């Protein structure tokens, strides 16, 4: 069936950048909008970012606005996250998701998604 | 008369010289608010007809079929904005009242059986463009256009149905 696999963990002093990628193998991810959820260690899962299927509808939450990006490639099956200026607060565990449009500042983000991916860590020191 | 009745009467004339008004700041804005909820009528044709004709809502101003937020504007409206399938206006931040400085309101609409209703009132948001409830737009922001400054009719809950 459909799997979500992540990639681009790791460890980024405060200032710098990171990317990430959810991309899946051996199936199609068109008909889906593909989203970003963080959960802080003891603390309950949020959403970060989501995108559209085709591309042209994107929405961030309030704390990571104007600070992530979003990006979505079509004739390869992936998903790029770009992040800028780090800070202590964003250290956390990664997830993507699959699924309906959904805005990640209502309520139950976690409602309009029926896949999920093993998740990645990453720490600001 | 006297001395003492020309003084009253210079006093009577300061007293009412010196009279307090009415809150006309509230109907004020209520006008200027009026501007708003006419542009934002605007958008509901082409949201309607993408419900219509593809079974969810549309996400964002792209495919919705409309112009960018921040060209939908006007002498007293800054950006209007389309999120799965609820319209948000906000006012500008200088040259306007007071009280309706960089405030937001909302329309949105549910499904029936036989019609689709619309109601108009405080900011709202929907989480899945699938959905069929609204909630309250935000718990840590203070972007809400005040009771006293919307009109008896644009005056809805978000649990009404
Ligand atoms: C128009 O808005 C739609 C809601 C959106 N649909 C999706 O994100 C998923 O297909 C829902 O299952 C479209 O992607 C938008 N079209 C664009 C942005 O071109
Ligand atoms: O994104 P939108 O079209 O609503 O415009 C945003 C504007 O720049 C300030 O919110």
């Amino acid at each position: 069936q459909l799997q979500l696999v992540e990639s681009g963990g790791g460890l980024v002093q405060p200032g710098g950048s990171l990317r990430l990628s959810c991309a899946a193998s051996g199936f199609t991810l068109d008909q889906y909008a593909i989203g970003w959820f963080r959960q802080a260690p003891g603390k309950e899962r949020e959403g970060v970012s989501c995108i559209s299927s085709r591309g042209g509808a994107t929405n961030y939450a309030h704390s990571v606005k104007g600070r992530f990006t979003i990006s979505r490639d079509n004739a390869k099956n992936t998903v790029y996250l770009q992040m800028n200026s780090l800070k202590p607060e964003d250290t956390a565990v990664y997830y993507c998701a699959a699924g309906v449009y959904t805005i990640v500042t209502g309520t139950g983000p976690e409602d309009g998604m029926d896949y999920w991916g093993k998740g990645t860590l990453v720490t600001v020191s | 008369f006297t001395l003492i009745e020309l003084m009253i009467v210079i006093a009577i004339v300061g007293i009412l010289a010196a009279v307090a008004l009415p809150a006309y700041q509230d109907y004020t804005a209520r006008a200027q608010v009026s501007e708003a909820i006419l542009l934002a009528e605007g958008q509901k044709s082409a949201v309607t007809e993408y419900y219509l004709n593809h079974g969810e809502w549309p996400g964002d101003n792209s495919s919705a079929g409309v112009a960018t937020s921040a060209d939908i504007k006007g002498k007293y409206v800054q950006s209007v904005t389309v999120a799965n399938g609820v319209i948000t206006a906000q006012m500008a931040s200088s040259n306007v009242n007071n009280e309706i400085k960089s405030k937001k309101l909302s329309l949105w609409a549910k499904r029936q059986n036989g019609s689709v209703k619309w109601f108009c009132g405080q900011p709202v948001t929907r989480t899945t463009a699938t959905a069929t409830d609204v909630a309250a737009a935000n718990g840590k922001t203070d972007d809400k256009i005040n009771t006293k400054h919307l009109p008896s009719t644009c005056r809805d809950d978000s649990s009404a149905s």
